[PDB]
RNA sequence: GCUUGAGUCUCGUAGAGGGGGGUAGAAUUCCAGGUGUAGCGGUGAAAUGCGUAGAGAUCUGGAGGAAUACCGGUGGCGAAGGCGGCCCCCUGGACGAAGACUGACGCUCAGGUGCGAAAGCGUGGGGAGCAAACAGGAUUAGAUACCCUGGUAGUCCACGCCGUAAACGAUGUCGACUUGGAGGUUGUGCCCUUGAGGCGUGGCUUCCGGAGCUAACGCGUUAAGUCGACCGCCUGGGGAGUA
């Protein structure tokens, strides 16, 4: 649950697509902290950077575009 | 900026000038001038066809570049210019090798900027380039008709010109009317848009001032008399009849277009 | 000085118009005594939509440091160019050499 | 924002020591560095009424600041006042 | 929620797989959500009254955990 | 005609109706059939039996094309947006695929005022 | 004179704090077409409305305006009003650790000045969706309402005006003191981060309760407890926040 991204203290990165795509639904929506576990502090760059990796089309807005 | 004159006079009530200070404020250039005589509406035939014109303060006429074919050379802004045949100010343009030329004055345009033509220039306010290279989207003025022909829409203070889309050898503008209209893709068009956008603003305030720029009385044709027009008649403001033009022609509604040489290019029409 | 994350992808067919206009864009940093730290060209790719149509794309990351005005005429360039595609100018700092 | 290179200046020059930041002399004086550094971006931005509140503060706290050196001593408020050019 | 039918399986499978990628997608809550307009203040409002509801029921479970009923 | 093999069903499913159009590949219509034109006018063509009907009607209306799978793209909430479906399956087609469209805005147009 | 109030400087942290400019995707509506048939839409039920001039559905192309799903949280920022896509430029406040510096420079504040939701006003633009007024269809004893089909101002932008809200924790600002518990968010110090760890220390915030206070309800270290400074206001209901 709360482990990633508190142990090897790092921050998140809208390039490596491998680590966002673990925290999208299969349509790509962002899954909420409570499910994940993420710290409130990382979900908020977290989620910036999704919305950083749809703007330059490394991740899909929805799955059906 | 637009300022209200203080009621001193009844006829000093309602006016609201427009005063530009970035005006020049001495005389024109002498070798781009000519003479303007007026006419009153009067054709060949002495008799006057179009109505409500005469009388006015006295014109000379300033030569303004619309062709805008000196590509190359950049072109340095001297100074900008009343001009009083015009709703738009212009602007006395240096080029590089001494000749001086007057343009239409976009709404960015200061003293000392830079300008030039061709198909090389930049996408920059001021800058006239065939609309092949115009990107689709932008904002432009002056635009032509025909390649060479030297310009005719968007040339009124504040007016300018969508390009819409472009379709291969034609481009798709927005007019300031709303009517969409295909013109070639060679014709020249100044990016920008026009100034003296207060133009609008200005209030006039009295009969006097609308005499001096030429502007005769118009009469109504409820207060003439059944043979001087088709309303005419009356024994204490009578009407009864459709609103026509003094010439029996319906005005109010009926439309009056009718070219079919030049309606390939009229893409849709006004709204 | 400023630190910058220029990021830009061409037109699928200007791959080779990439390799030439990647090293005009970074002279005009280094003329003007401006660095250029980390410049991973990411080929090509898939884009997860289509970008006016063009379901590929030329990914390019510049990561340089220039002084603040320098940065604002070649945002320009990447919007008037027809074969430049969804440029981003982030400001980061630092760290280099990452993602691939 | 009175940058750090530009905030070691006043400090240095109306300082009566090298690392004398605190005094009411050089209070003021980096107070008035920023009030004329944001009269550029208020003539632009005339609807940062929020940004404004803190300008109306720096504004308000050199004027309390000037009081309590005047009423200290005048030979050094006069010539605060002189070199920095305000008072009107 | 699109769902591909994969290779030597049932139909009835499939249809049940379906309703649970949309259930979980919550597609039918934001359809009926987005219907009509709830005012800020209603949508703010109904989001305390919630909340409290989930602070409350929490604690009351515990206050009935220290108890014999019979 | 032009005997078309693979086509996509198209089923509106919404609180009022259902609108079951069985297209080719290419979004060309070949044949539709609604709820409310089975005989089910009133209270009785919003429940999830008056769309099963609705996918038995458009299964036929297609018999000339002889299609032989079909991908279902359900769209909007409603009780025939299930019993639709399976009866897709019970007219014979081969279902090769399920996909769900939805308009869901990213908080867009303003949606019409509370009914009291 | 002094540094325990107040403030300045060095290093970092978090944030829908503000103003300006660009850009992305989903969706609604409209326009031009292809396929395609007799219904669509709506309701408690219907009708008005749209459709054989071919609607509704479905696919392609385009133009426009507004708002930013998920993240999202009795979460965060702001003096209050309030602030939610992403990027750049200009910019205000807060907080923390270790130091250095000024040496009462402080608290409150009548008149005064400024900011102040929504509606509304003026000039010029814009106008997708929604929707006062308005029209029609129903319900009804009646229904100048709720319900349905449409729909103008307005909602949007620039600049001015208005200056009021159940503008509300119905609780003025500042300072000190007075048992506890479980949480949220944001810094920081020490040690076995040696392993999803342990112990301290600050800022802000949600809940439950002790003494006490309160007419009671309840507040309860963020007091409505115990005290000090300054300001605003109250003096039976109606008439009346009216002349
Ligand atoms: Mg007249
Ligand atoms: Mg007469
Ligand atoms: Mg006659
Ligand atoms: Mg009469
Ligand atoms: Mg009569
Ligand atoms: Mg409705
Ligand atoms: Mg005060
Ligand atoms: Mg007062
Ligand atoms: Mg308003
Ligand atoms: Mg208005
Ligand atoms: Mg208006
Ligand atoms: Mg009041
Ligand atoms: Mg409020
Ligand atoms: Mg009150
Ligand atoms: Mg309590
Ligand atoms: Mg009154």
């Amino acid at each position: 649950f709360c482990r990633f991204t508190a142990e090897g203290v790092q921050e998140i990165d809208y390039k490596d697509i491998a680590t966002l795509k673990n925290y999208i639904t299969e349509s790509g929506k962002i899954v909420p902290s409570r499910i994940t576990g993420t710290r409130a502090k990382y979900q908020r760059q977290l989620a910036r950077a999704i919305k950083r990796a749809r703007y330059l089309s490394l991740l899909p807005y929805t799955d059906r575009h | 900026a637009v300022v209200k004159c203080k009621p001193t006079s009844p006829g000093r009530r309602h006016v609201v000038k427009v005063v530009n200070p970035e005006l020049h404020k001495g005389k024109p250039f002498a070798p781009l001038l000519e003479k303007n005589s007026k006419s009153g509406g009067r054709n060949n035939n002495g008799r006057i066809t179009t109505r409500h014109i005469g009388g006015g303060h006295k014109q000379a006429y300033r030569i303004v570049d619309f062709k805008r074919n000196k590509d190359g050379i950049p072109a340095v802004v001297e100074r900008l210019e009343y001009d009083p045949n015009r709703s738009a100010n212009i602007a006395l343009v240096l080029y590089k090798d001494g000749e001086r030329r007057y343009i239409l004055a976009p709404k960015g345009l200061k003293a000392g900027d830079q300008i030039q033509s061709g198909v090389d220039a930049a996408i920059k306010p001021g800058n006239t380039l065939p609309m092949r290279n115009i990107p689709v989207g932008s904002t432009v003025h002056n635009v032509e008709m025909k390649p060479g022909k030297g310009g005719q829409l968007a040339r009124s203070a504040g007016t300018y010109v969508q390009i819409v889309a472009r379709d291969g050898a034609y481009v798709t503008l927005r007019l300031r009317s709303g009517e969409m209209r295909k013109v070639e893709a060679d014709c020249r068009a100044t990016l920008g848009e026009v100034g003296n956008a207060e133009h609008m603003l200005r209030v006039l305030g009295k009969a006097g001032a609308a005499r001096w720029r030429g502007v005769r009385p118009t009469v109504r044709g409820t207060a003439m008399n059944p043979v001087d027009h088709p309303h005419g008649g009356g024994e204490g403001r009578n009407f009864g009849k459709h609103p026509v033009t003094p010439w029996g022609v319906q005005t109010k509604g009926k439309k009056t277009r009718s070219n079919k040489r030049t309606d390939k290019f009229i893409v849709r029409r006004r709204s | 000085m400023r630190h910058y994350e220029i990021v830009f992808m061409v037109h699928p067919d200007q791959s080779e118009q990439v390799p030439g206009m990647i090293e005009r864009y970074t002279a005009a940093i280094t003329g003007a005594e401006g660095k250029i730290h980390r410049l991973e060209d990411w080929g090509r790719r898939q884009l997860a939509y289509p970008i006016n149509k063009l379901h590929k794309a030329h990914y390019v990351l510049m990561n340089v440091e220039a002084p603040q005005e320098v940065i604002d005429e070649l945002e320009t360039t990447f919007r008037f160019n027809d074969a430049v595609i969804r440029s981003m100018v982030m400001r980061t700092k630092h760290a280099v050499t990452e993602a691939s | 924002s009175l940058s750090t290179e530009a905030t070691a200046k006043i400090v240095s020059e109306f300082g009566r020591d090298a690392n004398d930041t605190g005094s009411t002399e050089v209070q003021v004086a980096l107070l008035t560095a920023q009030i004329n550094h944001l009269q550029g971006h208020f003539a632009e931005h005339k609807k940062d009424h929020h940004s404004r509140r803190g300008l109306l503060r720096m504004v308000s706290q050199r004027r309390k600041l000037l009081d309590y050196l005047k009423r200290k001593d005048v030979a050094r408020y006069t010539q605060l006042i002189e070199r920095l050019g305000l008072r009107r | 929620p699109v769902i591909k039918v994969r290779e030597n399986e049932p139909f009835d499978v499939a249809l049940r797989r379906f309703k649970r990628s949309c259930e979980k997608a919550g597609v039918l809550a934001e359809v009926r959500r987005r219907e009509f307009y709830e005012k800020p203040t209603t949508e703010r409002k109904r989001a305390k009254a919630s909340a409290v509801k989930r602070h409350a029921k929490k604690l009351a479970r515990e206050n009935a955990r220290r108890t014999r009923l019979y | 005609r032009k005997q078309v093999s693979d086509g996509v069903a198209h089923i509106h499913a919404s609180f009022n109706n259902t609108i079951v159009t069985i297209t080719d590949r290419q979004g060309n219509a070949l044949g539709w059939a609604t709820a409310g034109g089975s005989g089910f006018r009133g209270s009785r063509k919003s429940t999830p039996f008056a769309a099963q009907v609705a996918a038995e009607r458009c299964a036929d209306a297609v018999k000339e094309y002889g299609i032989k799978n079909l991908e279902v793209m359900v769209k909007g909430p409603g009780p025939g947006r299930e019993s639709t479906i399976r009866a897709l399956n019970a007219a014979g087609f081969r279902i090769t695929n399920i996909t769900d469209v939805t308009p869901i805005p990213h908080n867009g147009c303003r949606p019409p005022k509370k009914r009291r």
